[PDB]
């Protein structure tokens, strides 16, 4: 709403005021043709052959032109903000320079170029520190990239020449290696550019719901065009006919011009606001599908795991003490630099203030976490202390000439009853014990799932564990339906099961393994860390790589729909008060008897209609902030949200026009224009 | 009936034609 | 098309032909008086059904509500109402004329004439007046017919017809049978 | 008084509900296509003999069956009225109705309107009444109920493409539902005092020298069916106030119960068929609250009435100008709101002479779309168009996509709903404009000024909503009014019936998802609120301009 974008959308409105560009909004088109008709009547009055009082019809036609200009302005402003958001996302890519090689082989003098001018035939170098400016193919050498822009988990990946890693994207951040690529004009590796070009042009697909709402507004416009136009025969029978200017004013005022004008601004505002939430929509259809999703398959990992499981119970293999058990578990886990080992050591210190170990116990050989041994430990004593999984520890004690006592396995079965994946510690060749590591929910998610449950969106977990631990975690999180040993085809089967009932399905899945489900899904937030084959499945594309973001995409969906409905009611209701401002002050010369309906005590007929029209235009420009920042809403239950939006905007549409029209009339009288 | 009334009737019918046409389409 | 045509001919028979024939033969089987119009015979002349009322203008005969029928009042061949609205000053002029005539014909009863006698009827063949209105007349009738008040009020009681429940209609005198009973009572 | 008006309303509604729940289950059994308890042998032999069979109909064929039947009814009726001087049962040799009046009466009675510009006792012989008007009363009401049966089956079916066959529904509605209950109400009136005979007009030598000519005819049969089927076309001119059509206060009460017997029974049957009765109750609560507030307004306006009567010298300002005397103002007022709310169209007190405000409310309940307990069948499906509108708005301000009874509502229902809702405002307003411009149109008033225009607006408004009521001063016998009102009634009824069936055809190909925990109940005080609100707001917004120059301007006069 800042000056620059305001003036630019104002000039856009004036340039979109011509008729050939508003066929496509019959409510605004009736306001436009009305405005034209009354300016013609005004000119005729001002110098020519008509009854008289040129001003009042010129002032009515001027304010109707302002109403058209404000509708065009609201839409231009929404689109301007959308373009700003799109160009800012592309400007995340435009923050990068580009080093172009003179000779294609690695090692040469390169010049820095902004990351947009690289075209077909160029051979560019990207070394450690810079951002990859543009796409292309790797021809020589090998680097590790972080895909930071096209991947929000920062996991590294090696990119070598002469292999399957010759597909290079643009905007990401490079690591401490180097890469020689050839810029190409093949299809890119970003789904950003695609929508960026989509919305930047002059096109927008009406969404089903916004076609239904337009069908409603058009029915309202026909009903009121017929009423206000058939006022002319009735009046003309009863006395001196109603003017044509007062009738065009009554027609424009009644017509739902508020939601009429703002409809398109609301659509593009919802898209821009989601874009602000970092997800790249594909079309309004997908946003309103988001608004309708009755189930979202949030996979456990990502949001309900909160990193990795941490210890919960101490289980001794030798009846050992919990203090010495936690001391030996942390001692052995110091060599496990993964988050799991750090969490085990932290929970040990926290549980029994076993905090530090001096250097004298040090001068050891640390066993790092390894895939081949599947065990970590410390060889402080002449025996080897170890820590690993249950299967690898059983296989290594059987390989290390030891044995696992039966009580250890029985307690492991107890941990299996608990639903926690058991970790085992072994000292030398005799097992020391098992520690139960139950995974935590995100901590602040049961409430959001409760709110969704209220709105009517049954969360659904999808995990790879068994149907006992999965139920445990389900109840732990506040989800409804849970799957064990989640296999992609089974995920697709569940998706079609939930679609058959009519319910839409929401989903977050990276990687081609979930591609068919995503395509089958209705709102598929393909995470921006996965393969381009998965992003292209589409219907949504994230950028923060937060699978919880789907929740926000549903808030934005229902915000957009709530805005449409709420303003619709606001406009229909609004007409009730415009009747009391116009009817008794349009017929105050034909039927004197009708002054008693002038309840607002408006000053004079002429002032009454000029004031109703002025309030019509000022409502369309006062409600922009709301039609662009969406209708704030807390997730109350469906009936109570109906009751809140009927109270707020039903009495918006009765009590606000009274104050509106009477204040504009009051202002006009004071200034002395009537 | 008269010049003004015929033009008025014709224009209201034209706008109702256009509106019903919009109500029977997705535009 | 054979379904459509046959369904229509069959419902034409069952409704148009049979159903009136059945209601009409049960009507003349069970209720031969209420069905044939509820005539009040005497000798051989049919002195007006007990339901459609008559135009009474004597001075020893109770007066029903003014008619507004097409020809002469209480003419059951038009049975129109009096669609004169409230705004129409012609209704006020008619009411003024009727009130003046009524007030100047009943000089002992109230000065304020009931509304039933002043106005028209939805049918124009309305036979009845609420016993208040019939009671209003009593002074004049008493005088004209040399009948004391007590027996005339007894007589209005005998021919009044309270409705079933007290609020589905309102009490009702039956002017035709009433006046006939008067003539008998002479 | 009004202490004893509210009793009248309470007893009327209570008795209407007691009588309606049973018959509501009756029509539930018909909608489900299960033989009404006793008639399966008869249904079978009869359908086999006729040619109707088990084969069902998709929306196109159902619609075309009902329209073929109605249009054929129109052809035979127009030809009866246009040649009744060649048909028997002429007690008084009467001429063949002219072309314009024939067309108007025919189109009126085929489309359940029963508008009446003629004078039944001097213009129609018996044969036309007995086997013309009454037969088309039966078939117009059976068509209305066959269309609401199609709609309700559309809501309660899933993934089918057939709305059950139209000839079976017409035959079962007529033979089982209407003919018995109408033969019973007709024997009741023939007791109370109505007349049911074919004697020639009987002479009468009044107790004074004067003489009159009582009419006669088959009046009780046509009464039972003109009420029960919410028609209004009674035999005589002042149809339901003539002492030969509605003789005592008790038959007046049976006629109000009959005027609402089938619309309310349909609401309860609709509640049943869906398995969740609360939908049916919801509908009745909305329609009842509107009707009760309306009857409050009317009873009050009348009991205030014409103040000139109190100044001019009369005894109480009560407005007994039009009204009958066997009925008070309380019962006549309740019958004006009942007759015009339900699209029954049987006036019992000439609606012209109601105090301005007293006449706005019936006139308004007609212009609203005949929603509140509307005509046989027309009530429910017109109400349901407003319910789809309200469901749409609610769904739109809940985030959900619109839903009613589990079936989504996409644009193909929205277009059809907007058009069906449009069909009657557009007719009444365009018609009122045409009448008030053409000279013939406005040379058929009786009262001048505001109320004078009110007559024209109410005549067109009744006709295009299929009401049949009329301000009765408006001389609607001139060929202009016949053709205008004929076209209005025709397009009113059939213009609503075609989109309703398109809606049913498009709602039978969906699948009704279950009721999740986040779908707004369509049953309860807040949705009945939002339904009443949608109906009243749309009606008021559309018609307060037209009504500001008719009744209101007269009231403030
Ligand atoms: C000009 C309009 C202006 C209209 C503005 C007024 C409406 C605002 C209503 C506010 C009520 C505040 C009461 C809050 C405190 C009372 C608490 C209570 O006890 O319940 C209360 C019961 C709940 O029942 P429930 O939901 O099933 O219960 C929870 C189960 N889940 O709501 C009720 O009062 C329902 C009565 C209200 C009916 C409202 C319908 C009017 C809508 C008209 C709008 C037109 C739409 C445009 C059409 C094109
Ligand atoms: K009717």
């Amino acid at each position: 709403f800042e000056p620059t974008l305001v003036v630019q959308a104002l000039k856009e409105a004036v340039k979109k005021l011509n008729p050939q560009a508003q066929w496509r909004n019959p409510v605004m088109f009736i306001v436009w043709i009305g405005s034209l008709l009354t300016t013609c009547i005004s000119i005729a009055m001002a110098s020519g052959a008509m009854p008289g009082n040129a001003l009042f019809s010129a002032a009515i036609s001027g304010w109707l032109w302002i109403t058209v200009l404000f509708a065009n302005f609201a839409e231009a402003l929404a689109e301007g903000r959308s373009k700003a958001q799109a160009n800012s996302l592309k400007g995340v890519k435009k923050t990068a320079f580009a080093r172009k090689l003179r000779e294609p082989k690695y090692g040469a003098a390169a010049d820095k170029v902004p990351a947009d001018q690289l075209r077909k035939g160029d051979i560019v170098l990207v070394e450690a520190g810079d951002i990859i400016p543009c796409d292309g193919e790797v021809i020589e050498g090998g680097a590790s990239v972080d895909e930071s822009a096209i991947t929000g988990e920062a996991a590294p990946v090696i990119r070598e020449s002469g292999g399957d890693f010759a597909s290079v994207t643009g905007g990401t951040r490079i690591l401490s290696d180097w890469l020689v690529i050839e810029c190409s004009v093949n299809p890119g590796e970003t789904f950003l550019d695609r929508m960026i070009a989509m919305v930047e042009g002059a096109q927008r697909r009406k969404t089903p719901n916004e076609i239904a709402l337009t069908i409603l507004l058009i029915a309202l416009t026909i009903v009121f065009l017929l009423a206000t136009a058939t006022l002319w025969p009735f009046s003309a029978w009863g006395g001196n006919a109603v003017s044509v200017t007062v009738l065009v004013a009554l027609l424009v005022c009644l017509i739902p011009t508020t939601i009429g004008g703002l409809l398109s601004a609301i659509g593009v505002a919802g898209m821009s606001r989601m874009l602000g939430a970092n997800v790249i929509a594909t079309s309004g259809r997908a946003v309103e599908a988001a608004g309708d999703v009755d189930v979202l398959l949030l996979d456990k990992t990502g949001t309900i795991t909160l990193g990795n499981r941490q210890a919960s119970e101490f289980i001794p293999a030798q009846g050992v003490d919990e203090k010495t058990l936690a001391d030996a578990a942390q001692l052995a886990s110091l060599a496990d630099e993964t988050p799991e080992g750090r969490s085990i050591v932290i929970l040990a210190k926290q549980r029994f203030n076993l905090r530090e170990r001096d250097v004298q116990s040090l001068h050891a050989t640390f066993v790092p976490f390894t895939a081949q041994s599947r065990m970590s430990g410390i060889n402080i004593d002449n025996r080897m202390i170890r820590k690993g999984s249950v299967d690898a520890i059983r296989r290594h004690v059987e390989a290390n000439g030891g044995h696992f006592p039966t009580d250890v396995d029985q307690k492991v079965d107890q941990v299996a009853r608990q639903g926690a994946t058991p970790l085992v510690v072994v000292e030398g060749s005799r097992v020391l014990g098992v520690i139960a590591l139950k995974d935590i929910v995100k901590g602040g998610i049961k409430e959001r799932f409760a709110q969704l449950r209220k709105m009517g969106i049954k969360t659904v977990m999808i995990t790879g564990d068994n149907r006992l631990t999965a139920a445990a975690i389900a109840a732990e999180a506040g989800v409804d339906d849970f799957l064990a040993e989640a296999t992609p085809e089974a995920k697709l089967a569940l998706i079609r099961q939930y679609q058959a009932e009519g319910r839409l399905v929401a989903m977050t899945g990276d990687g081609t393994n979930d591609a068919p489900a995503l395509a089958q899904a209705d709102v598929a937030v393909a995470m921006n860390s996965g393969t381009q084959a998965a992003k292209e499945a589409g219907n949504m594309v994230d950028l923060d790589s937060n699978p919880t973001k789907l929740i926000e995409v549903v808030h934005i969906g229902k915000q957009m729909l709530m805005t449409r409905g709420s303003l619709t009611t606001f406009s229909i209701a609004n007409d009730v008060a415009k009747y009391f401002a116009i009817i008794p002050a349009a017929f105050a010369a034909t039927y004197p008897q009708l002054n008693a309906l002038n309840i607002m005590c408006l000053h004079s007929p002429d002032s009454a209609i000029l004031s109703a029209v002025i309030f019509n235009a000022l409502i369309i420009v006062f409600l922009i902030p709301l039609a662009l920042k969406g209708v704030s809403y807390k997730p109350l239950t469906a009936s109570a949200m109906l009751r809140r939006n009927l109270w707020i905007y039903g009495l918006g549409g009765l009590l606000v026009p009274f104050i509106g029209i009477k204040v504009i009339d009051l202002l006009l009288t004071v200034c002395g224009l009537v | 009936m008269s010049a003004g009334v015929i033009t008025g009737v014709l224009l209201v019918f034209l706008l109702l034609g256009y509106l019903v046409y919009a109500l029977i389409n997705a535009e | 098309l054979r379904p459509a045509l046959s369904t229509f001919i069959f419902l034409l028979l069952i409704t148009g032909g049979v159903y009136p024939l059945l209601t009409t033969v049960l009507g003349q089987w069970w209720f031969p008086w209420q069905a044939n119009g509820s005539l009040i015979r005497e000798g051989d002349t049919v002195r007006g059904s007990a339901l459609i009322g008559q135009n009474f203008t004597g001075n020893g005969y109770f007066h029903g509500r003014p008619s507004a029928t097409a020809e002469m009042p209480y003419n059951p061949q038009a049975s129109g109402g009096s669609n004169l609205a409230v705004s129409n000053p012609e209704l006020d002029k008619l009411i003024a004329a009727r009130v003046a005539a009524l007030r100047a014909a009943n000089p002992d009863a109230s000065a304020s004439v009931p509304v039933e006698l002043v106005t028209a009827s939805a049918s124009g063949l309305d036979n009845n007046i609420t016993p208040q209105a019939a009671a209003w007349q009593i002074p004049r009738v008493a005088k004209a017919r040399n009948l004391s008040v007590e027996q005339l009020t007894q007589l209005i009681a005998k021919y009044s017809q309270q409705p079933l429940v007290k609020y589905i209609g309102q009490p009702v005198v039956n002017i035709v049978e009433l006046n006939l009973a008067l003539d008998k009572l002479d | 008084m009004a202490a004893q008006g509210f009793l009248l309303i309470a007893t009327f509604l209570l008795v209407l509900m007691v009588l309606a729940r049973p018959l509501g289950s009756g029509l539930a059994r018909l909608i489900n296509d299960i033989p009404l308890p006793g008639t399966t042998g008869v249904e079978r032999v009869l359908f086999r003999a006729l040619g109707v069979s088990d084969r069902e109909m998709n929306w196109k064929q159902y619609l075309c069956a009902i329209l073929g039947l109605n249009m054929l009814g129109l052809a035979v009726l127009f030809f009866m009225l246009l040649g009744q001087h060649y048909l028997p049962l002429n007690p008084q040799q009467l001429p063949g109705l002219s072309w314009d009046l024939a067309l108007n009466t025919a189109v009126s009675f085929v489309t359940n309107t029963n508008w009446r510009s003629y004078s039944g006792e001097t213009t129609l012989s018996y044969f036309s009444q007995m086997a013309g008007l009454t037969v088309q009363n039966f078939l117009s009401a059976a068509s209305g109920i066959a269309v609401i049966f199609a709609l309700i089956r559309a809501f309660t079916r899933q993934s089918m493409s057939t709305l059950g066959n139209a000839w079976v529904d017409l035959l079962r509605i007529t033979l089982w539902v209407l003919v018995p209950v109408a033969l019973l109400i007709a024997l009741f009136f023939i007791q109370q005092g109505a007349l049911q005979n074919f004697l020639p007009y009987q002479a009468v030598n009044t107790v004074e020298g004067a003489q009159q000519l009582l009419p006669m005819g088959p009046v009780a049969s046509q009464e039972a069916i003109k009420m029960l089927g919410t028609n209004g076309g009674g035999f005589f001119n002042a149809n339901s106030s003539h002492p030969f059509e509605n003789p005592t206060a008790l038959t007046n009460f049976v006629q109000m119960l009959a005027i609402f017997l089938i619309p309310t029974a349909l609401c309860f049957a609709f509640g049943e068929v869906m398995g969740d009765r609360r939908q049916g109750r919801m509908l009745l609560w909305a329609m009842s609250v509107i009707f009760v507030i309306c009857v409050g307004v009317v009873m009050w306006a009348e009991v205030q009435g014409n103040p000139h009567l109190l100044a001019l010298g009369t005894d109480s300002s009560i407005n007994m100008e039009g009204k009958e005397s066997r009925f008070g103002v309380l019962v006549s007022s309740l019958f004006a709101v009942v007759t015009t709310a339900a699209s029954c169209g049987a006036v019992i007190a000439m609606h012209d002479s109601f105090t301005a405000l007293g006449g706005m409310v019936p006139m308004w309940l007609m212009q609203i779309g005949e929603v509140v307990f509307g005509g046989v069948g027309s009530g429910l499906y017109g109400m349901m168009l407003f319910v789809l509108l309200a469901v749409f708005i609610a769904g739109l301000m809940i985030g959900r996509t619109p839903e009613y009874l589990g079936k989504k509502i996409d644009v193909r229902e929205m277009k059809l709903t907007a058009l069906a809702i449009l069909v009657t405002p557009t007719l009444v307003l365009m018609g009122a404009a045409l009448a008030m411009m053409t000279d013939a149109g406005r040379s058929a008033m009786l009262n001048p000024g505001p109320h004078g225009f009110s007559e024209v607006l109410y005549a067109v408004s009744s006709a295009a909503n299929n009401n049949g009521s009329a301000f009765a001063g408006l001389s609607a016998n001139s060929p202009f009014w016949n053709c205008l009102l004929a076209f209005c009634m025709f397009v009113g009824r059939f213009g609503v019936i075609i989109p309703v069936m398109a809606i049913a055809g498009s709602l039978v190909s969906k699948k009704s998802q279950a009721a999740s925990s986040g779908t707004l109940p369509t049953h309860g005080p807040l949705f009945v609120g939002l339904l009443i609100g949608t109906v009243l707001l749309v009606g008021a917004l559309t018609f307060i301009p037209a009504l500001a120059l008719g009744p209101v301007a007269e009231y403030l006069s």
